[PDB]
């Protein structure tokens, strides 16, 4: 072992006492009980390193003697070193910062709490419901699986994080009321902060690291992503562009960790082109950041000629600022944000000489991950600023100092020396008759009624605020991950048709298929871009928004723009139009979907957008009376398909002038009793007539019947 | 300072809002057709001499719009929900009315134009045009000697008229005396600028609204092989701008 690996593993295992206390066992307090778990484990298999790492959960009299008994020379460590490793990790626990059965209360809604289960994308949607005690059995089952994994684990932080993430993700780090922080997140943010303090060179400090700017907050944000992906020259290709952006971002992050000698625990978050890292504030570091930032931008400039820029900034921050005094952390993030905004108005300033497509076709099914190697290496299919990426297939061998493995937390059969970097991505796609991904043409052909491609852009409303209200690194970590994982993790499931009970009864035109005609372009961070058969995409929007309502405490809200285009429309226009429709739903207040393009009066009283609940209710009311399902109108309206069309031309003589009462004059008459009468509360509330809203249902029905 | 605003009244739609390089281009080609290359040389000299034209901007009746100076983008912070929402909308806005432009230059509070006098239609088959609102067109500023306006800019603009028709009025922009200035024209910078948006055309231009500190921009003449050495306009149209510290 070495001092750096120890301190990382030291912060990462400090609070592994908590789950063993909760399951019973050593009958001690979590501190003492954690020591007895690792010491007992160490003796089993016979890996003494754990007995060294057991000292973390516990006048320095006994401590020095207990350390001395354990040979520090055996692991090539100094006695004086290990005292630092303990004190450092001790303070690290305080900076990232009571019955036993208390569960993890949602970051999205502290009122509701998560029922114990291990992180599994396949095994159901995390829905924060009613507060239930977790049994002293569920924890016993946890600790035994946990013990079994740690036995076979290789004892590097990259092989320890994935098993801590599997099992301790849905566990309250402290068992108090309305505790929001996942244990995994507190553990990695103590490993993160601890290692920083070591690399910062501060030692025997009981506040030189605490009340001094010995840390760096490193936030990295790509800009012009929309142009890089959706504005060039096919779906196969446009998918690979989104995948290339993921690898490029990783190539930068991993490089930053590599050159600052930090671990993946130091990656506070990395979602949707936005990443944050905590690090040391050594002159050696800021130099290595200035070197990296430059060599990245130069490469991004050479490669894409200003379409894609990477804005990296860092701020000197102290232990004080990771916590609250009377919320410093948010205010340290704000001063870093402002730094970034400024840098984005200086795109490619890191180039003084500024003022003087076959590899993505062969990259656009069968692979498990990618090998981060040198550029000059055989088999390298794509290259980022710092490293080539060698595709890693099922039957093949992984190649490179780091291996990126897709949609698992289990290394699998990879070499013991290789660093395990897990990455999740939403990449659901309707398979063709051929093994390849469906085309805009194949998708549009599949749709009920009209043959149009369906496009939906979807963002989360006022995320900036939600994240700004996080006290501590560990909180922000639990916030980011749970957010990212909804889109990266569960959108796949949602498309498959899972969680019917959670999201039942949403507007739909056909029965939901086994192999839906959908292709995810992106699904990560707080946003998603998905295309498919227009009627299936229309329904998915309501499914996704319902799942997200449940996945949050009904406390966060989506806005969605929908689009139904001729298959032969260019990618760039469809994007521009759904984009225009999305930020229109947000502008018209938030928590609302743009369902279909609409004529309206330009009197500043009439919103193109519908509130999710408004539309969901409108559909429940009208659709069952007129629509039978799977492309077929109601038998009553066969030979009357026009009575619908006549209401559209009726609503138009309300759009012409919403003060003209002619639409009363014009109005079986039993069908649609809501519209015929002149609404009055709407005239007082300064709101539209029911007539204004209906088209949103009818137009969609008429598209499904043609 | 006061300037000559060349107002373009459109006879139907416009392909684009022309920016300074393509305005000078159009005027350059117009002069060569009227007075030969000798006049083009006297025009480049006048411009190198200190004369400047802005990029084109929208006007609506008696309202002159100008580009949002990037100076404010950082300073926007200087109700949470209102703050986030307002900031984004101000960030998105590409133009400010003269009244409000003169404020933004001094880092005082200002408001956005609610409706902008044009809308990019895109007729498919596809390509798009620009539909101009009633009594709404495009204009651009000229600073320099009158004998250069009368001799070259004016005649050229009439010649280019024959899709639009031309009239020009005197215009005043109160602008704070400062070390820093906004460009009202896309520019090929000499020095590295303060704040900017890049613009790709191949050439690398700083966009309008971008902030420079004592940078006149430069012109470029290149041998395409078209038989006459063509000049690309990249001069800065500077108005002094107060900056926030950071």
């Amino acid at each position: 072992m070495e001092i750096d690996e120890l301190t990382a593993l030291g912060g990462l295992l400090h609070d592994i006492g908590k789950p063993v206390q909760r399951a019973g066992l050593y009958s001690g307090d979590h501190s003492t009980q954690g020591a007895r778990f690792l010491r007992d484990l160490a003796e089993n298999t016979g890996r003494a390193e754990y007995e060294l790492l057991s000292l973390f959960s516990e006048n320095d009299e006994l401590m020095i003697r207990r350390i001395k008994e354990l040979s520090p020379e055996r692991f090539g460590l100094t006695m004086e070193d290990v005292l630092n490793a303990l004190w450092i990790v001790y303070e690290a626990d305080n900076l990232a910062s009571p019955q036993a059965s208390r569960p993890l209360y949602s970051v999205f809604n502290p009122g509701k709490a998560y029922p114990w289960a291990e992180l599994d994308f396949e095994k159901e949607l995390p829905v924060p419901g009613d507060v239930f005690s977790i049994r002293s059995q569920d924890y016993r089952e946890l600790v035994k699986r946990l013990w079994e994994e740690l036995s076979k684990a290789k004892l590097r932080s990259d092989r320890l994080l994935p098993v801590l993430e599997k099992y301790l993700t849905f566990v309250s780090s402290v068992t108090s009321e309305g505790n929001i922080i996942s244990l995994y997140d507190h553990m990695r943010m103590t490993s993160a902060i601890a290692l920083a303090m070591l690399r910062a060179g501060c030692t025997a400090e009981d506040g030189r690291c605490r009340k001094e700017k010995r840390f760096l907050l490193i936030e990295g944000d790509f800009s012009g992503i929309q142009d890089f992906i959706y504005r060039v020259s096919t779906l196969k290709y446009l998918r690979a562009r989104s995948a290339y952006l993921e690898l490029i971002g990783w190539d930068v992050v991993l490089e930053i960790l590599s050159r600052l000698g930090l671990t993946r625990a130091n990656v506070v978050f990395n979602a949707g082109g936005h990443f944050m890292i905590i690090a040391q504030n050594t002159p050696d570091a800021v130099k290595e950041l200035e070197e990296i930032r430059a060599k990245a931008v130069e490469w991004l400039y050479r490669e894409f000629e200003s379409d894609l820029y990477l804005a990296i900034e860092w701020e000197p921050v102290s232990g004080r600022e990771f916590g609250r005094e009377g919320n410093l952390f948010a205010e340290a993030r704000k001063r870093l944000k402002h730094k970034l905004t400024v840098r984005k108005l200086k795109r490619f300033g890191e180039i003084k000489g500024l003022f003087e497509c076959n590899r993505l076709v062969s990259l656009g099914p069968k692979l498990l991950g990618f090998g981060r190697t040198a550029k000059n290496d055989a088999g390298v299919l794509v290259e980022g600023p710092f490293s080539g990426f060698v595709p890693y297939l099922q039957g093949g061998r992984p190649v490179g100092e780091q291996i990126l493995v897709k949609n698992t937390l289990n290394p699998g059969e990879i070499p013991e020396s290789a660093q395990f970097v897990p990455y999740f991505v939403a990449d659901y796609f309707k398979k063709d008759p051929k093994g390849g991904v469906a085309t805009f043409e194949e998708l549009s052909m599949a749709s009920t009624g009209t043959r149009r491609l369906g496009v939906m852009k979807g963002d989360v409303d006022r995320l900036g605020e939600f994240f700004s209200s996080m006290d501590s690194p560990s909180k922000l970590a639990t916030a980011s991950r749970f957010m990212d994982y909804f889109f990266k993790g569960y959108i796949g499931a949602i498309i498959e048709g899972k969680f019917g009970y959670i999201i039942g009864d949403v507007p739909s035109l056909r029965d939901w298929p086994e192999e839906p005609d959908i292709v995810v372009v992106y699904a990560g961070g707080d946003a998603f871009f998905i295309v498919g058969a227009w009627d299936q995409i229309f329904e998915l929007a309501f499914r996704v928004r319902r799942a997200f309502n449940a996945y949050t405490g009904g406390k966060l809200t989506l806005s969605v723009g929908l689009g139904y285009f001729d298959e032969r429309t260019p990618i760039y226009r469809m994007a521009d139009v759904v984009s225009e429709r999305l930020d229109t739903a947000k502008d018209e207040g938030r928590n609302r979907v743009f369902v279909v393009g609409r004529s309206r009066p330009l009197d500043g009283k009439h919103k193109l957008s519908y509130e999710w609940n408004h539309y969901e209710e409108l559909w429940r009311t009208y659709a069952p009376r007129i629509y039978a399902g799977n492309g077929r109108l109601k038998g009553k309206l066969e030979s009357k398909k026009g009575l619908l069309w006549k209401l559209l031309e009726i609503r138009e003589l309300y759009v012409r002038d919403p003060n003209d009462v002619r639409w009363a004059y014009l109005t079986l008459s039993d069908l649609f009793p809501e519209l015929v009468g002149i609404d009055t509360k709407a005239v007082e509330r300064k709101e539209p007539q029911p007539v204004y809203w209906v088209d949103g249902v009818l137009k969609i029905v008429l598209m499904a019947v043609r | 300072p006061k300037f000559i605003a060349v107002k373009l009244i459109p006879k139907g739609p416009f392909r684009d809002i022309p920016r300074a390089d393509t305005l000078f281009g159009a005027i350059g080609n117009a002069i060569s057709a009227i007075h030969g290359q000798s006049a083009v040389e006297e025009l480049v000299d006048a411009f190198v001499g200190g004369a400047r034209i802005s990029s084109a901007f929208p006007y609506s009746g008696d309202t002159y719009y100008l580009p949002k100076p990037l100076s404010v983008e950082p300073a926007l912070e200087g109700d949470e929900e209102e703050r986030y929402t307002t900031a984004k909308r101000l960030r998105k806005a590409k133009y400010l009315d003269l009244k409000n432009f003169e404020l933004a230059l001094r880092l005082r509070p200002f408001t956005i134009p609610e409706e902008i006098p044009y809308a990019r239609v895109d007729v498919p088959r596809f390509w798009e045009e620009i539909r101009f609102r009633e009594k709404s067109g495009v204009y651009f500023l000229y600073s320099g000697p009158r004998e250069v306006f009368d001799g070259y800019i004016a005649p050229a603009m009439r010649f280019l008229g024959d899709l639009f028709e031309v009239e020009f009025h005197e215009m005043k922009i109160d602008a704070p005396g400062s070390e820093y200035s906004v460009t009202l024209s896309n520019a090929l910078p000499t020095k590295t600028p303060v704040l900017w948006r890049l613009l790709r055309k191949r050439m690398t231009f700083i966009a309008e609204g971008s902030i420079v500190k004592n940078d006149p921009g430069g012109m470029e003449r290149l041998e395409l092989g078209l038989s006459h050495e063509v000049y690309v306009y990249g001069l800065t149209f500077p108005l002094g701008v107060e900056l926030p510290e950071g």
